[PDB]
């Protein structure tokens, strides 16, 4: 029959093909479960989705059209669970968020 | 009768304090840390050449680390009651860092 | 003394100023020599007509910003010279007198 | 070859600036200096023995992004 | 040659959730690089927890355990949920 | 199984703080150090139950424990290895 990706069957955008093969020759072990490589590119495409919503989300708080390294940078900083997650993480040209001490404002 | 204007010791600080949280590239010059980086690099072996990108990635991450060891040391002095830094406040942080 | 670049003392009321020379007005021709010159009054330069028809003088102020450049005619700009810096030193002294006898 | 002077003040300044830091004593710069210098020799270390053991004779930032890994501090957007 | 990434899927689920936002080529690098750290992370962690039970394969079921040992809370819930429809979707296709 | 943290009784924090080299103790600090240790134990006992779970077992083992440690980044030894 025509070849049909596993990706569509399980109805997913990251290739699950591509992702069983890196599990094979990533020494992890000596065999490799059927429904594995499955589970784990549904997890990276959820993973993926919610960075780039947030990320989409600041970049049109800056009225920009394009996802930058700033924009990567606010979305994960400002979610808690993700800058947990990417807690010892450093982006290039990520800046920093903009937060000053309450102390050394004018009073 | 004629006094020139400038603001008061503090202002500018916030001004730049705001301005500098506000962009993200990089702060040092580029040609003093490529030297710098190449001396360092002469103590484990001779004439070795460099790809620009490394140069580059060690430039962003010691900037990175140093951005947060100046934030530790801020709040070190600031529980201090003070807003002056000075090196035991930098020596207290990565004590307890553990790097020390 | 009064020459392009050259150092000027400048007065403003009670205190004096050095300052430097950039524009050395010509009245009868309409223009002012400049360095970075015969040119005309600018779109932007001019001169009041009370110091335009005179030995005017575009200047900046040392220690102060750009923002404060001033056109002074003859009357205030000095030749620039040892007992001017006295004189000076005259009115800064009368100046701190004037103000420690408004304190004290 | 004091290149360690390289970093000027300035540099410094804008840098606890980006940390948030309104006022510096005098004495914090060549802390940093020497703080600075640490890091940097424990990361070139590091890097240049995967480029030794590589057999090369030029670093790649792939090398230095393994060095980063490896002491904890990860760093994306070179690969 | 060729080098392969992560660019197009990535670019697919922008177009899914944001439609009309584009992207740089250093976020897609920095995005590229997130994957394979998250990837890394999780298979060393399934294949520690295999070999911790003297076992020869690497299911699903590993990998939810180890998803869950890494994610926080919510995203643990919510990537397990996905893994789970995925999973069944898939087997009953 | 209900208010045992009390059970982490005063003289215990002020053994624990004596053994860190502290000589005078706030009176404030007690209850802070007894949410802070059950956060801490929190984080290790839901990934040593993972591990228990995992091998679908009933009993948790010190050895899911020495795991757990070490996935936080605070090696034990001599609990087993």
């Amino acid at each position: 029959a025509k070849a049909k990706t596993r990706s569509s069957r399980a109805g997913l955008q990251f290739p699950v093909g591509r992702v069983h093969r890196l599990l094979r020759k990533g020494n992890y072990a000596e065999r490799v479960g059927a429904g594995a490589p499955v589970y784990l590119a549904a997890v990276l495409e959820y993973l993926t989705a919610e960075i780039l919503e947030l990320a989409g989300n600041a970049a049109r708080d800056n009225k920009k059209t394009r996802i930058i390294p700033r924009h990567l940078q606010l979305a994960v900083r400002n979610d808690e669970e993700l800058n947990k997650l990417l807690g010892r993480v450093t982006i290039a040209q990520g800046g920093v968020l903009p937060n000053i001490q309450s102390v050394l404002l004018p009073k | 009768v004629k006094k020139p204007h400038r603001y008061r010791p503090g202002t500018v600080a916030l001004r730049e304090i705001r301005r500098y949280q506000k962009s993200t590239e990089l702060l040092i010059r580029k040609l003093p840390f490529q030297r710098l980086v190449r001396e360092i690099a002469q103590d484990f072996k001779t004439d070795l050449r460099f790809q620009s990108s490394a140069v580059m990635a060690l430039q962003e991450a010691s900037e990175a680390y140093l951005v947060a060891l100046f934030e530790d040391t801020n709040l070190c002095a600031i529980h201090a009651k003070r807003v002056t830094i000075m090196p035991k406040d930098i020596q207290l942080a990565r004590r307890i860092r553990g790097e020390r | 003394e009064f020459a392009l670049g050259g150092r000027c003392l400048a007065f403003h009321g009670p205190l004096m100023y050095e300052a430097k020379i950039l524009k050395i007005w010509d009245p009868s021709s309409k223009m002012y020599t400049s360095i970075p010159k015969p040119q005309k009054l600018g779109e932007d330069e001019s001169i009041p007509e009370e110091i335009i028809n005179g030995k005017c003088f575009f200047i900046h102020y040392q220690g102060w910003k750009s923002s404060w450049d001033e056109w002074v005619g003859y009357d205030r700009i000095r030749a620039y010279n040892e007992e001017n810096i006295a004189m000076k030193k005259r009115l800064a002294n009368e100046a701190k007198e004037a103000k420690k006898s408004l304190l004290e | 070859r004091d290149n360690i002077q390289g970093i000027t003040k300035p540099a410094i300044r804008r840098l606890a600036r980006r940390g948030g830091v309104k006022r510096i004593s005098g004495l914090i710069y060549e802390e940093t200096r020497g703080v600075l210098k640490v890091f940097l020799e424990n990361v070139i270390r590091d890097a240049v023995t995967y480029t030794e053991h590589a057999k090369r004779k030029t670093v790649t930032a792939m090398d230095v992004v393994y060095a980063l890994k490896r002491q904890g501090r990860t760093l994306y957007g070179f690969g | 040659t060729r080098k392969e990434s992560y660019a197009i899927y990535v670019y697919k689920v922008l177009k899914q959730v944001h439609p009309d936002t584009g992207i740089s080529s250093k976020a897609m690098s920095i995005m590229n690089s997130f994957v394979n750290d998250v990837f890394e992370r999780i298979a060393g962690e399934a294949s520690r927890l295999a070999h911790y039970n003297k076992r020869s394969t690497i299911t699903s079921r590993e990998i939810q355990t180890a998803v869950r040992l890494l994610l926080p809370g919510e995203l643990a819930k919510h990537a397990v949920s996905e893994g789970t429809k995925a999973v069944t979707k898939y087997t009953s296709a």
